[PDB]
């Protein structure tokens, strides 16, 4: 047990070692304190017989000559098990709701592994969000990656809590799994998430892993990659259908930034790291299914809609490696709809992998395809009444009007706590479609 | 032969001491699980590596060793139709030997089955005096193409032994006197992929290539040994249209690179080449193809590399006497991986920090493709083809790598979104894109097909042109409000649009337009507007000639459609001008 | 003596221990330890160790058994009158297969400065029989009138038809050609080379081709060698010559590289900062000498912004050279070549150059008052998009038609037709 009296530098959060040996490239480490604190770290360069490692907690306090350092002999690992259901950690794995500490199948390192092209499965089912404005209009897939965009206080989490509460497959799903992270987010957000999970027992079929805004930055990095580790773990390897929500993905960016920052890095545009684009590819190709396994893992990044035009490299940098954009308008949140999607930007790029015999009722496609023109031109038909009120154009625009109002009222209102089946959403969409007379759609049943 | 020992090891770069047997650029593996990395500086006995895996969990102590060459390519029998990664592994033989999904750190694979035997078949007399680029024998590797086994760069003799038979690629398949000894030749040759392959002359690319689709092969030719940009905005069909030009264009080989794409769209890469048929053979594409696949989240150094690999391979064959089709898609991820590298090194960073060399760069790869005379007596002519998927993630094309990448390829097709919204497809911008081979594919056309069709084609964008100019204007002022004259420019730029510019794909006659066929199409789209201009000429009113000439232009619309045997598109021209002189 | 101590190698660059005698600018060969031998440059010198790069880069070097040649001299041209005809790389080096060159004597190319009571003011008439430079922008021997262009704009085409139909009016001194190549792509190369060679121009012209994918150490010795070259053939041989170079946006890029290869300190757009002392070192390299017979005259090209900043500063080469010659993409697209825009377009010193004894007498006034017929021909037009179809039109009825005529007629010459001025005077006159 590499046990060594020889810290030589301590520079803001970062220790040099000196005299040590075997050492290896991002291995852990332990600082035992001379007051007998305990904080770890991890090394970041290694030459010679010197390390230089850096602090989760920092390095206030410490006193060089009469502190230790040991060196774990791994990586960050995560110590997997299927016990890991019902349970909520930290951002680190580390157990937080005071039941017994999970004694692990094995531990893995939470970077994972990266899928032989070849051996890739393209996502090509259906899942149960229960929500109609998406499973129909805007479909998820097993294996997708479909983000989330609103503005603060818009019922984006509320979004996220009733995705992870209803999210379900029809098809002997083995099991389908949550796994939660928690990115920054405050004690009041992150209060909410545990108690709704508890409320509804979705705990019972998740896995939850906090880290708050006021955590070490370093930690928020290492969050998403111990959420998909459990996740690659639980699907690949359990057989689950696993479906993974991280919210405020844009606190991640800032950390990185900010971890970049106080590692004398060179500065890529608005002080993002030369990297940023990378990191997020790493965490966002973890998701998607293995030919000839059962299992799956489907994306549900949720992020903040910037304010600046100009948007930051963060949404952009997400942009080109997701599989479609989710969209929250603060308009509808006043306008009484629940759920403030705007259908009309939204797009799952993959949905025609979602519907279909065997995975939905046939009609999915035609009927879907009748809807977004519809609430298309009935938006037009509002809004045309701008200095042209009910007497211009009286018929057939006006027509559409009451369609698209009528198709938030319930359509996309749906309750923040109604799990619609399919079945459910699209009966509800053929009475919707009854409302305007046959000869607009030049579909043919 | 020689044993390095780890000095340092910090992010993506290693350092080692007792390396002063290796040399710049020498490949070589790292730690005790032997990573893959490149010596990129050398200062007395301690290299600097450049480590293509991650390094997590590797220190100082451990040992390296340089496998005594640059980063290559095996090049031989086993390579068509497989696919590889960004360093020529191969991804399946990859599972099996690995008992694997995934790609583990520092395991080390040939790139050819060296256990496979082929059938070679001896093509020269015992005895005769070659060189470099000289076929010395031949296997039929792959149900469409036939290897040609050529005398390695360097070699320089007489063929002293040369005898037919089944062999593996490791085996002695000729004997050549030298004045430097006797040397062994197999069927597999090794060539470092960042070296241009020798030629004897580099050529003009001026014989146009056949696409099939009227848009480009009309507009936007690229000539055989050209390059060509293509942008490729979010659901416009590009896929469909790198799938055509990979299906319909008359070249030998097609070499697909990955170069750091999302995993989907790589594995719907995998998925839908093998089931896109050959028109001339019916065998599957992939025979005729070597397919580099990358994904976003591989090593940054294989992402970098991938083109070179793909490049080099497409030299081998160019050599043998092919044409070869190089598709990068994207180039743009290429360039983000080379930023990334040149970041982490700490270099003066150029435009929006990509490296100062990024010009340069992308220079080399591209001066690598063209028409070629091929070394060896037969003086045999090659050809690479590049088209480049430019992609940035800024929707703004001004940005350095497609500026850079525009200033060394001539011709540019601009996929627009709102166009495929439009249902325009091959959703290919009119206005914006551009080919400078127009004039040069005018003259081999006109030539070739006895007519005017160079001034046809000069005239179709002329109106169309135009028909931008007008359309602006009736913008501010409704059709009502213009010309007569004006309005009938606009119509028969309908029919360019509607009835040449839009091709379906997926039809079995529309898939693929003929040289002979567009000719005969635009022709009539052009008779039209010559015929009723005379028509206005003599007074009559364009709604009059609309309303009477409804069946024939139903016809044009129709005219893509008529099959490649019959050629019923020639009397339609005949019957407008009757049907105009009833107007009078 | 060959050295055989080779300590360092980082990128493109050496450093040799134990030296002396070490110049710095001096040339250098590396011999490999596979007999492959490479050429260099000493960029800095310390004691006894020097610091050089390698033009064909360090790829595939051993150090312990390699070793470096110190030539003794830099880069230098060997020069002879011989070079008429032929065909170089940038570094002087045969491109054309050609019989092989006994040069007179070899020559420093980075040269030397005209004391200024030495020079002679520019004062001949240059006809490029393009009337839109003739008149209106006057080209004199010695100028520096250098040309703007978007890429594939038919920039290069001009530059191949001026290097065509150039002359003087006695034409009893002849008029050299020096081109160099910048920088550009094979294609680019071969459109000026077969051009020369079918024309016949190449009889009378000197060309140093380096191409896109070339060194960008080279790049940089590239327009110098042409510029010796071209002094060499005015002030030692008594001749006339014309320098065309293109494109010297990529000469400023591969400063940029260059200097950012060598850790330098950067400046502007990250361009080395000593961009105007470069550019003016090589366009002062223009002009006529008191007392001697020839000239040198130069016409660089260059691929102009349209974007953000971002390129060869004009305003830097504008600020040394005696006008600009713009070509926009809209006189591309309506298919008139040569596509200049004769307003933003200038010629410095075209006062001394036309005049009575050197052109026709009409000349200068015709062009101070045919501009005037363009100015506010598309004064009415191009301004009054919307209000174009009445606004202004019962007066200046003509003064639309006779700019449209000005741009299809007398700028649309065509790429391969020679204006005589007197002819091209001839058709101001008739538009008039």
């Amino acid at each position: 047990i590499k046990e060594y009296r020889t810290i030589k530098e301590v520079v803001g959060p970062l220790m040099a070692v000196e005299k040590v040996s075997g050492v290896k490239y991002e291995e852990l480490i332990e600082v035992r304190m001379q007051n007998g604190e305990i904080r770890r770290g991890q090394v970041l360069e290694v030459q010679e017989d010197k390390a230089m490692v850096q602090i989760f907690e920092g390095t206030s306090g410490i006193n060089l000559k009469n502190s230790s350092v040991r060196f774990l002999g791994h990586p960050l690992q995560l110590g997997v098990s299927e016990d890991m259901i019902g349970r909520v950690f930290d951002g680190l794995g580390r157990p937080k709701d005071n039941g017994p500490e999970i004694l692990p199948e094995k531990y893995l390192d939470i970077n994972g592994e990266v899928i032989n092209p070849i051996a890739r499965d393209y996502p090509d089912e259906f899942i149960q969000t229960g929500i109609s404005a998406i499973d129909h209009l805007n479909t998820l897939v097993r294996g997708q990656k479909l983000p989330v965009f609103g503005p603060p206080g818009a019922g984006k989490s509320a979004l996220a809590a009733q995705i992870a509460r209803q999210a379900t497959v029809l098809d002997s799903s083995d099991d389908f799994a949550v796994v939660f992270a928690a990115i920054g987010i405050t004690f009041e957000e992150a209060e909410f998430f545990m108690e709704d999970f508890r409320q509804t027992g979705a705990i019972d079929r998740s896995v939850m892993f906090m880290n708050l805004a006021n955590d070490p930055a370093i930690e928020r990095i290492a969050t998403p990659r111990m959420a998909l580790t459990a996740a690659e773990y639980l699907a690949y390897e359990k057989g689950m259908h696993v479906l993974v929500i991280m919210e405020d993905m844009t606190n991640y960016a800032e950390a990185l930034r900010e971890i970049s920052a106080a590692r004398r890095e060179v500065p890529g545009r608005r002080g993002y790291p030369g990297y940023l684009y990378t990191n997020l590819a790493t965490l966002f190709e973890r998701a998607g299914r293995i030919r000839g396994l059962k299992g799956s893992v489907t994306q549900i990044p949720i992020l903040t809609m910037p304010e600046d035009d100009k948007t930051h490299p963060i949404p952009d940098l997400t942009g080109y490696i997701t599989e479609g954009q989710i969209i929250l308008t603060r308009e509808l949140y006043k306008s009484g709809i629940s759920p403030p999607i705007d259908v009309l930007p939204s797009l799952s790029r993959l949905k025609d992998k979602g519907t279909g015999a065997g995975k939905t009722r046939e009609d999915h496609a035609a009927t879907m395809n009748q809807l977004f023109a519809a609430y298309a031109q009935g938006k037009q038909a509002k809004e045309l009444a701008v200095v042209l009120g009910e007497s211009a154009l009286s018929d057939i625009d006006k027509i559409y009007a009451k369609f698209a109002e009528r198709f938030e009222n319930e359509y996309v209102n749906q309750g923040f706590y109604t799990n619609r089946t399919i079945t459910e959403t699209l009966d509800l969409g053929w009475e919707l479609l009854a409302m305007l007379p046959r000869t607009e759609l030049k579909r043919i049943k | 032969m020689q044993i390095g020992k780890i000095i340092k090891v910090s992010g993506p770069l290693v350092m080692a001491e007792n390396m002063s047997e290796a040399s710049i650029q020498d490949m070589c593996l790292v730690g005790d699980l032997g990573v893959i990395g490149e010596i990129i500086e050398m200062r007395q006995d301690v290299a600097s590596i450049q480590v293509y895996e991650e390094t997590s969990g590797i220190g100082p102590g451990e040992p390296v060793r340089s496998t005594g060459e640059a980063l290559s390519v095996e090049l031989g029998p086993g390579i068509i139709s497989q696919m590889f990664d960004g360093i020529q592994r191969p991804l399946d033989t990859f599972m099996e030997v690995t008992q694997s999904n995934f790609l583990g750190r520092g395991v080390q694979l040939p790139a050819l089955d060296h256990e496979k035997q082929w059938w070679f078949e001896a093509t020269i007399e015992e005895g005769t005096e070659v060189s470099a680029g000289d076929i010395i024998g031949y296997v039929d590797e792959t149900k469409i193409i036939q290897h040609k086994i050529m005398v390695p760069n360097g070699i320089k003799g007489t063929v002293q032994k040369i005898e037919s038979g089944s062999f593996t690629i490791d085996d002695p398949i000729c004997v050549i006197e030298t004045e430097q000894g006797l040397k062994e030749l197999t069927m597999m040759q090794k060539w470092p992929v960042r070296r241009g392959r020798p030629i004897k002359q580099k050529l003009n690319p001026d014989v146009p290539m056949i696409t099939g689709q009227r848009v480009i092969d009309t507009f936007f030719p690229v000539t055989k040994g050209g390059a060509a940009a293509v942008p490729g905005p979010f659901g416009a069909g590009k896929t469909v249209v790198q799938h055509q030009i990979a299906k319909w264009s008359d070249v030998d080989l097609v070499v697909y690179v990955g170069c750091g794409e999302r995993g989907n769209e790589m594995t719907d890469v995998v998925n839908e080449f093998p089931e896109l048929i050959d028109p001339n053979t019916g065998e599957s594409l992939m025979e005729r193809t070597v397919l580099i696949a990358n994904t976003s989240n591989m090593p940054v150094a294989a992402r970098e590399a991938s083109i070179y690999t793909g490049i080099t391979i497409a030299e081998y064959f160019r050599d043998m006497g092919y044409d070869v089709a190089i598709m990068a898609d994207s180039t743009s991820r290429w360039a983000e991986a080379l930023r990334e590298m040149s970041g982490r090194l700490e270099e003066m960073p150029g435009d929006e920090g990509y490296p100062a060399y990024l010009g340069s760069r992308l220079a080399e790869y591209y001066e690598r493709s063209g028409r070629v005379i091929a070394l060896g007596s037969d003086q045999r002519e090659g050809s690479i083809t590049a088209i480049s998927a430019v992609s940035p993630s800024g929707g703004d094309i001004s940005e350095p790598v497609t500026q850079n990448t525009l200033r060394v390829v001539k011709v540019f097709w601009g996929l627009d979104s709102s166009l495929a919204q439009k249902r325009h497809f091959p959703s290919i911008n009119w206005i914006q894109s551009y080919s400078l081979y127009s004039t040069e594919v005018g003259r081999y056309m006109d030539q070739i097909l006895q007519q005017d069709w160079s001034d046809m084609v000069t005239e179709g964008m002329r109106i169309l042109q135009e028909e931008e100019q007008l359309n602006e204007i009736v913008r501010l002022v409704g059709i009502d409000s213009l010309s007569d004259n004006d309005r009938l420019t606009l119509e028969v730029a309908k029919s360019i649009r509607e009835d040449y510019l839009q091709q379906n794909a997926f039809d079995d006659v529309d898939t693929f337009t003929s040289r002979e066929k567009q000719f005969n199409m635009l022709k009539v789209i052009l008779t039209f507007g010559k015929e009723a201009r005379k028509a206005l000429s003599l007074g009559a009113y364009f709604n009059e000639i609309m309303e009477g000439t409804v069946a024939v232009r139903e016809r044009i619309s129709r005219s893509k459609y008529i099959p490649e045997e019959e050629l019923a598109k020639i009397s339609s021209i005949n019957e407008e001008i009757k049907e105009t002189i009833q107007l009078i």
